[PDB]
């Protein structure tokens, strides 16, 4: 299997890998959440160089985990996707073996957690 | 687990399960819900091994929400039975296979149609217009043949229902504490309390 | 489906000085099922003492037997039947049986009018005698009365010694045997006299 | 067991070891399976202990009997008695059993019979579990009319061999010479037939 | 063994005996026969006495697991649930287990669920478990009510118990009480069969077949 | 088919008292009919004053005991050498029996010492690590002999105080450890008397806060 | 059990110990294997008790009734002979092994039957679970022409050594002396080399200990 | 789970003042065909240890060259390896039964009985025996199969317990093993008249003794053995 | 055959018998009366193996019939309780033995006192103040040592023996289709037509 360190520590004490995921934060589409007294509103910016699309089908940028949970992102597309399905498969073990669904916290602290793994194990960016 | 029926009337799917858990000389529990909701229009009843059993429908009832949140997309009866079928079918083959047998009752919203799947443990799946699991179908499918007609609504289908519960509790050794009741129509899933 | 072992029960007996002491539980089950706690096992022919432990069809049919035969020897010899000869009528009534066996474990207790001896004796099912001086014992809890005894038992006790000796045998035997207890009857006998003493054990 | 009986010029001689074993104990080690069922008709056992001994008293008694109203019965009769009984209960029996006899009209007979009860006049028969190792040893030195000193010698190096490689043969070496001049028993220890 | 727990107006009743056999041979009369978990949680035993003693602590280890990593007391659903996925991974194997988890919850209330060693798991508001639970259901069935006083059913589980450990065989030794309340359990005492049985036949009046 | 296990014979014997306790054992190693030793030893200390002894199948006894030894080894080294007291020993057994639940250990073990406020102590485990602890403990051939008799004259079962009607039962207490020696030595004596595999010799260990004290007495040798 | 038998100048003697069991467990600790089918001819007995003394009656009941009727002694052989016929007739299910020794006008004599009805002659033989001990004793130490004090040391000798090395044997050695032109003397536990050591304690309870509900004088006169 | 073929009957031995005695045929028996007659069963490591091995000769054979490979393997980076390094009994017992211990838990087991005999550096006697099953005991005397059954008391009355040890001198030790080798081929099956002995003494050291021969047997009493009960001829 | 009850109170012996007849997987039966009048004070149900049971309860019916004949006579309760012990006792060592559990309820017009004997197919006798045969006994024992008393009514003994039979309805795994409830006592025997 492929093994290589690629995130690691600089002399300064960065780890330039992860500061670098950031920066293609940066550069993702506009992404806010705002929660009132009773409710949460999730708002998202799609960029307008794109015409010609199709909306009916074009992946949308907030994405269901549960029936009571929702997840928005910022970033690389293609990543978020790979986030998503884990935390929807999470969703689904939880109720099975808690009988209860997840909790927004438990669900973010999965998929931190998912995040984190990723900034140090070896091969994977 | 013993007794699990299904009816396919006009306008929808009725399940009727047996409320009894019996485990040597003892009746440990006499209210027994032998079902899972797949899905909102999609019920599953399930009968055999102990342990299996619900092991078994709560595995399927997970695989078949996540597909409903992966593509917020309800999947078809159809589509449901085929995917636990394969299940069963890899399950025999396997070092210790599900010994579960279930049936589907489902109503399809694409084709406004109620649907009813028979599948035993070793994955053998049919539609049917009746169908029933275990020592109860040597009883039903004779009464069924005789009385059911393919026209029939949902009342007519429960005194049809009454009829097979109350030749079983007539000639079947074993008490199987009465019914639940499962409607399944274009409007979803709903218990008949009173039976 | 082990005959000896599906009712229960026990018994024991013991020597004294001219005296001799027999005990049993009371308990009939069908394995784990405990059915009459009224069950005794311990019958007398005249002033000979026979308790029998096992299959209980057998011990109620061996008592038939015993008293049939007792009764017969008394006619007919116009005399009762003395411990030594009626061991030797139940080791000859039981080998009857060798290739079918009653499925019983038979302990006579009593004195001889003669002579004034104390005897005991045990047997197999198949009617071997086991003759002793100090005790004899007989049942599902066999093991835990032939530890007791074999602690608790010494010489030249007297009646009311013995009594005490002979019950704290049973009682502790069959507490540590699930198919033997729920009551117990403890025969004291002298020479021109018997006494017939119920326990008081834990009834579980 | 290892057992043999072998004619010769002036008779017949019977030859067996001394073993007795349960299971890998050897419960007798100077057993006698040379027995007498009439003054000059004797068989070698193999098999059961309990079988052959019951056989060869039943036989005695006929062969007893038989005398007491006919006289002196032949070898061919007593084997025949010997075979009615292990033919007739084969299905409750285990006995390998070689009948011997001198007659002065037949001179040495010697008969085998088996565990199926079938019966086999031969020159010389062997049997028991010894002789499979020297089955190849007999038949290469076996010659007809040999003398006594001869025969002595060929039952003597054979079951020599048998106890040698059986484990279920061992002991002391009996044989028993059937002539007209009578009955002779005799008997060789370890000593001298090991080192043959 | 014999066990039950049962729910009730007041919370939950839950009475063990203390027996322990191998065959016919009575091995101990004060076994615990309930295994503490927590403060809100109890765990019955009957079956394998190895199987579970060891898997129930190995519950209870897990569920002080799930309080620290989740900063909120494990349900009894999905404690039971626990031990019937991993009972049901050995299904099979050859463990015997007949379990019954009692607790109290804010969200679930009083709940008590059957758990054995072939894979069920029932949820339930009466559950006898074990060698002797014929003769313990056959008192406690009629003469339950839902509106029982804390008084009487503590009395009724104790009482339910001492009918089975005098009929089954391989019941006896001593009871052992529980109440499970909103506040928790609270334990109830030993209660030696050896005394028990005369006081309660002399008070109530009962076993009559027995010889007095 | 090869058979994995086997029949050691023996029998052995833990008492607890106040602050001691005791954990005897005949010293006779058989098979079937045979005597393979007169004195082989099934009693041992393991450290940290706790007393141990594993019944029945001897091989199996021996693995466990010298498995239980190298885990108090291992409890010293990785723990700053804190003394292993009874009752977490007493888990640790648990563990390694029942890690052989699918193919046992043939084995009654016992162990014996004094728990963390001085008192004796006494656990006895089932072959895959049901433990208890308890006052006294009989375990193997002649188990079923010695038990009944200690119920009664260590926990005084069935004795009712005279006079009382059976009313007052004879009050609990605490023996000397001269009395509890007394107690072994007649019931390894009668035992010895009527089960064939029990005999040879008696070998007590004795534990008490100032270390392990071993006695050995002779037995009937037939 | 451990039986023996021994021939000698001028007779024979049988030997035996005298332990007797069900299963591990002692159930007499001084029964008689030596039993009497005629006044000179006895028999020690192994294997199934019942059996071995139901058997060694009935010959010597049927022997005394042909001793009557022959006006003569009874043989050695005949009952041998009866024992055998009689043994092979159940096929082995007659579970006796027995010792048969004796003198008659015919002379003295030792022989052994085994269960199936095979019988064997010797000069020196051991039946029973102990048999191999003895028979290793026997193999080492017997000569020809023994005298009757030695024959008597190497029977009792032979049974010791299953005593002490058979599980299945214990307690005391049996002996029964057979010579010729004298009376058969039996002596009845010539040696007692297990005697049980004194208690270390007595058991005897006070009176009232035991708690009583009723009471009942029992009517054994007519 | 296996099933012995070629076998190797008892093994004796008994512990005596200066050391120990062990002693077994040379006999390969192939079920009730005496096979092979000139097996080596004792098979000394160093100048100090003789194992005796009964039971299957294959399995024998396996350990011949475990510990072979031990004697190799202890002499590696080991300048004492003929001095205080050197094999001890104990180690070379307690490796034996490690091996059969783990071969029997893995259902698959040297189909033997073992004894280990030797002498210690501190002069102690070392005698130990160890099985297929991973069983093992110390006794003053100790024997495998039917040896068990006939040997064991014939030297029991020799050294019956630890204080008869002293006592028991190597003239005598030797003497009573020669004489339970000849009941063993009395009485014995699957035995065999030739045999070797060894001897471990804490001063004379290892004396191995071959080609041995059972002897002084009485075997004359037969001829006057007739019959099975009443035959006079 | 399963479910045999009997209850002995201060003035009569109550025996309750189920009505059920089972074979495989149908109820050929709920109306069945599993017990013979043996004299006018005598009663006898029973339970066992198919075929036996009747065979073996008219045997014991025409003996003691035929006594009472020759004799002008009625044996007592004991009498005709150790006749069918001893035919049971016989009955276990044939060739093929009686498979058939009783219960004796008789009235003994001499002692006037009811008496109730238990006897199972090894013919194992026991006096009872209360009896029961099969799993029945299982929860009827402990239920009964509750709340039996001996010095109750007929009536009382009815409820008790109500209590005793919805027990079994509740967890007996089976359907036994109720009980036929017979009365013994010092005017005869007599069926309770409501229960
Ligand atoms: C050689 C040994 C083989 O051909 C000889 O043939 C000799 C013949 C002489 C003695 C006549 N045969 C025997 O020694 C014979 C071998 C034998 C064994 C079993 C069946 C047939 C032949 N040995 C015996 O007959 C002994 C004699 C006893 C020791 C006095 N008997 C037994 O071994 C009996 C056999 C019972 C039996 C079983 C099946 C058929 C016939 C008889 N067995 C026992 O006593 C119990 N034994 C315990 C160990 O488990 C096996 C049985
Ligand atoms: C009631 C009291 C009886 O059913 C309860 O159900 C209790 C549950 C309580 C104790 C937790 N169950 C038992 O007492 C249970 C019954 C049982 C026995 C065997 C298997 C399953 C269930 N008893 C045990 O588990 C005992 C506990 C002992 C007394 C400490 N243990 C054994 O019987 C052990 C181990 C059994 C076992 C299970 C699975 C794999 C291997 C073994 N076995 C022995 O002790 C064997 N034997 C005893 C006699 O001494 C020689 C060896
Ligand atoms: C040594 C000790 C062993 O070889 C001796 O051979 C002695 C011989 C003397 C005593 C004659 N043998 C025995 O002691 C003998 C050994 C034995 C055991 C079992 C079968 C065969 C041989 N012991 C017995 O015969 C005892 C004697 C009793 C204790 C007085 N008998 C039993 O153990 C009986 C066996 C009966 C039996 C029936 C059918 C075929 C063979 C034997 N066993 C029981 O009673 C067991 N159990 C007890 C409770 O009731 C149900 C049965
Ligand atoms: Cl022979
Ligand atoms: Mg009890
Ligand atoms: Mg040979
Ligand atoms: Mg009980
Ligand atoms: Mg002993």
């Amino acid at each position: 299997g492929y093994d290589r360190a690629l995130s690691i520590f600089s002399p300064d004490g960065h780890i330039f890998q992860v500061e670098y995921a950031l920066e293609a934060v940066k550069r993702g589409t506009c992404a806010v959440g705002v929660k009132g007294k009773n409710c949460v509103v999730l708002g998202c910016e799609r960029r307008s160089t794109l015409k010609l699309q199709d909306t009916r089908i074009t992946p949308s940028k907030v994405s269901k985990i549960d029936s009571h949970v929702v997840l928005s992102f910022s970033g690389l597309n293609a990543d978020s996707r790979i986030l998503i399905e884990k935390a929807r498969v999470e969703a689904q073990s939880h109720r099975l073996t808690l009988e209860d669904p997840v909790t927004v916290e438990y669900l973010t602290r999965y998929v931190a957690g998912v995040q984190q793994r990723y900034t140090q194990s070896g091969g994977v960016r | 687990m013993d007794i699990i029926l299904g009816i396919r009337v006009q306008d929808s799917v009725i399940l009727a399960s047996s409320k009894a858990v019996t485990r040597g000389i003892s009746v440990l529990k006499d209210s027994d819900d032998k079902t899972r909701q797949l899905s909102p229009h999609t019920l599953m009843s399930f009968a055999g091994e102990a342990g299996d059993t619900v092991q078994f429908a709560e595995y399927i009832q997970a695989n078949i929400q996540l597909y409903s949140i992966r593509e917020d997309y309800e999947l078809s009866p159809q589509a449901v039975s085929s995917f636990v079928r394969q299940e069963l079918a890899k399950s025999i083959r396997s070092r210790r296979p599900y010994q579960v047998n279930v049936l589907i009752g489902g109503y399809d919203k694409k084709k406004n149609k109620p649907e009813l799947y028979q599948i035993d443990y070793l994955g053998t799946k049919v539609e049917l217009p009746y169908g029933a699991h275990g020592y109860s179908g040597f009883y039903t499918f004779s009464l069924l043949d005789h009385h059911y007609r393919p026209d029939m609504t949902t009342e007519e289908g429960l005194d049809l229902l009454k009829l097979c519960v109350q030749e079983l509790e007539k000639r079947m050794p074993m008490d199987f504490k009465g019914v639940i009741v499962k409607i399944v129509d274009k409007d979803g899933i709903r218990q008949v309390d009173d039976f | 489906s082990d005959p000896s072992s599906i009712n229960g029960g026990i018994v024991v007996a013991m020597t004294g000085k001219d005296c001799v002491a027999i005990a049993c539980d009371l308990r009939l089950g069908s394995q784990s099922l405990g059915v009459s706690n009224k069950f005794e096992k311990i019958f007398h022919y005249g002033h000979v003492f026979l308790g029998i432990t096992g299959l209980a069809t057998d011990v109620t049919t061996l008592n038939e037997m015993f008293r049939y035969k007792t009764n017969l020897y008394k006619l007919k010899e116009e005399r009762a039947i003395e411990p030594e000869t009626f061991t030797q009528l139940v080791s000859s009534s039981l080998y009857e049986r060798r290739f079918g066996p009653y499925f019983v474990g038979p302990v006579v207790a009593g004195i001889n009018s003669k002579s004034g001896k104390p005897f005991i004796a045990g047997f197999d099912l198949i009617g071997c005698i086991d003759e002793a001086k100090d005790f004899i014992v007989s049942g599902t809890a066999s093991d835990q009365l032939f530890g007791m005894c074999e602690s608790l038992y010494e010489p030249n006790l007297e009646p009311e010694d013995l009594f005490e000796t002979i019950s704290q045998a049973l009682l502790n035997a069959a507490d540590r045997d699930a198919l033997s207890g729920w009551g117990a009857v403890v025969y004291i006998i002298k020479k021109d006299e018997v006494v017939k003493r119920y326990l008081k054990m834990r009834q579980d | 067991t290892s057992i043999m009986a072998v004619t010769f010029k002036d008779g017949v001689i019977l030859g067996a070891d001394s073993r007795t074993t349960t299971g890998a104990y050897i419960a007798n080690r100077v057993t006698d399976k040379l027995t007498r069922v009439h003054d000059k008709i004797w068989c070698c056992r193999s098999g059961s202990a309990a079988d052959t001994q019951a056989i060869a008293d039943i036989v005695q008694y006929h062969l007893e009997l038989y005398t007491s109203q006919y006289g002196t019965p032949s070898t061919e009769t007593a084997a025949s008695v010997f075979k009615e009984l292990c033919y007739e209960n084969k299905d409750n029996l285990t006995a390998g059993i070689i009948v011997a006899g001198y007659d002065d009209k037949n001179k040495g007979e010697v008969y085998t019979i088996p565990l199926g009860g079938s019966v086999h006049k031969l020159p010389y028969a062997i049997a028991g579990s010894g002789s499979t190792f020297i089955y190849g040893y007999c038949d290469k030195n076996f010659r007809e009319n040999m003398s006594k000193e001869e025969t002595v010698d060929f039952i003597k190096h054979s079951l020599s061999q048998a106890i040698k490689w059986d484990g279920s043969s061992g002991g002391v070496i009996r044989m028993v010479v059937l002539t007209a001049a009578g009955v002779e028993r005799l008997i060789f220890y370890p000593d001298e037939y090991e080192q043959l | 063994t014999t066990t039950l727990a049962f729910r009730f107006q007041g919370g939950i009743i839950v009475a063990v005996n203390s027996r322990a056999t191998a065959g016919n041979w009575v091995a101990s009369q004060t076994v615990k026969k309930v295994i503490e978990i927590n403060p809100f949680l109890l765990g019955t035993m009957a079956g394998g006495a190895a199987d579970c003693q060891f898997w129930e602590t190995w519950l209870g280890s897990q569920c002080r697991l799930h309080e620290l990593r989740e900063k909120e007391r494990i349900s009894v659903a999905a404690a039971s649930k626990i031990l019937s996925n991993l009972v049901y991974q050995y299904k099979g194997a050859g463990l015997s287990m007949g379990t019954m988890i009692c607790g109290y919850t804010r969200k679930e209330g009083p709940t008590i669920y059957y758990v054995d060693s072939d894979g069920t798991r029932l949820k339930g508001d009466i559950f006898c478990v074990g060698s002797g639970q014929t003769f313990a259901y056959g008192v406690l069935d009629s003469n339950y009510k839902w509106d029982l006083s804390v008084e009487d059913a503590l009395y009724l589980g104790k009482r339910s118990i001492l009918a089975a450990a005098h009929r089954d065989a391989y019941s006896g030794g001593s009871v052992n009480l529980y109440h499970v309340t909103e506040d928790g359990w609270i334990y109830h005492g030993n209660h030696d069969v050896g005394e028990l049985f005369w006081k309660v036949k002399e008070e109530e009046g009962s076993f009559n077949n027995v010889i007095g | 088919q090869f058979n994995p296990y086997g029949d050691n014979g023996g029998t052995i014997l833990g008492i607890a008292g106040e602050d001691f306790a005791v954990l005897a054992g005949d010293t006779r190693n058989i098979t079937d009919y045979s005597i393979n030793s007169r004195y082989e030893p099934k009693v041992f200390d393991c450290g940290d004053n706790i007393v141990m002894s594993a019944n029945g199948f001897a091989a199996d006894g021996d693995a466990l005991v010298k498995r239980f030894k190298n885990s108090v080894k291992w409890y010293h080294f990785d723990h700053n050498d804190k003394k292993l007291s009874i009752n977490s020993a007493a888990r640790n057994i648990q563990h390694l029996l029942y890690g052989k639940r699918f193919f046992p250990y043939y084995v009654h073990t016992i162990i014996a010492g004094l728990d963390e406020d001085g008192k004796g102590a006494v656990y006895s485990f089932d072959p895959v690590g049901s433990y208890e602890r308890e006052q006294c403990r009989a375990g193997g051939a002649a188990a079923s002999l010695i038990m009944p008799f200690l119920d009664n004259q260590v926990n005084f079962k069935n004795q009712y105080e005279p006079g009382t009607n059976g009313k007052v039962k004879k009050p609990l207490k605490y023996l000397s450890v001269e009395e509890v020696i007394k107690l072994v030595r007649d019931s390894f004596t009668s035992a010895t008397e009527r089960h064939i595999q029990v005999g040879d010799g008696l070998e007590i260990l004795i534990v008490t806060k100032d270390g392990v004290r071993k006695e050995f007495y002779e037995l009937k040798r037939d | 059990t451990t039986i023996v038998g021994v021939k000698f100048n001028n007779g024979v003697v049988i030997a035996a110990d005298t332990r007797s069991t069900q299963g591990p467990i002692v159930a007499d600790k001084n029964c008689a294997k030596l039993h009497r089918i005629s006044p000179k001819i006895w028999c020690a007995g192994a294997g199934t008790a019942a059996d071995t003394e139901a058997v060694t009656q009935l010959i010597g009941s049927n022997i005394e009734l042909h001793s009557l009727y022959t006006s003569r002694e009874p043989r050695v052989v005949s009952a041998l002979q009866m024992l055998k016929q009689h043994l092979f007739k159940y096929q082995g299910h007659i579970g006796a092994y027995l010792i048969v020794a004796g003198v008659d006008p015919t002379g003295s004599h030792l022989f052994s039957i085994h269960a199936h009805g095979s019988t064997d002659v010797g000069y020196y033989l051991s039946l029973g679970s102990g048999s191999l001990a003895a028979m290793a004793v026997l193999e080492s130490h017997w000569k020809q022409d023994l005298t009757k004090e030695e024959a008597i040391k190497l029977a009792s000798d032979a049974i010791q050594a299953g005593i002490w090395n058979d599980l299945g044997s214990g307690s005391n050695v049996d002996v029964c002396v057979m010579e010729i032109g004298k009376d058969a003397e039996y002596l009845r536990n010539y040696l007692t080399p297990n005697v049980r050591e004194e208690k270390q304690k007595s058991y005897k309870f006070p009176r009232g200990t035991t708690a009583v509900l009723k009471e009942s004088i029992v009517n054994i006169c007519d | 789970t296996q099933q012995p073929i070629v076998t190797g009957t008892s093994v004796i031995s008994m512990k005596y003042d200066n050391g120990v005695i062990i002693a077994a045929d040379n006999l390969g028996s192939y079920g009730s065909l005496l096979r092979f007659n000139g097996v080596e069963r004792l098979i000394p490591v160093g100048d100090n240890t003789v194992v005796g091995i009964s039971g299957d000769i294959s399995d024998m054979q396996h350990i011949e060259r475990l510990l072979k490979d031990l004697v190799t393997e202890n002499a590696y980076d080991n300048p004492l390896a003929d001095a205080e390094e050197a094999l001890e009994p104990s180690y070379i017992f307690e490796y034996l039964a490690t091996v059969m211990y783990q071969r029997r838990s893995k259902m698959n087991p040297l189909w033997n009985a073992i004894i280990v005999a030797g002498v210690q550096s501190n002069g102690d006697q070392f005698l130990r025996y160890v099985n297929l099953l991973g069983v093992t005991y110390s006794s003053p005397t100790l024997a495998t199969g039917f040896g068990a059954h006939m040997a064991n008391p014939l030297l029991r009355k020799v050294v019956d317990r630890e204080s008869d040890i002293p006592k028991t001198t190597v003239q005598v030790a030797e003497e009573a093993i020669v004489n339970a080798m000849r009941v063993l081929y009395y009485r014995d099956a699957r035995s065999s008249r030739n045999f070797s002995l060894a001897i471990i003494d804490k001063n004379t050291g290892l004396t191995f003794k071959k080609n041995l021969q059972v002897e002084n047997m009485k075997w004359d009493f037969a001829k006057d053995i007739k019959g099975y009960g009443t035959q006079k001829i």
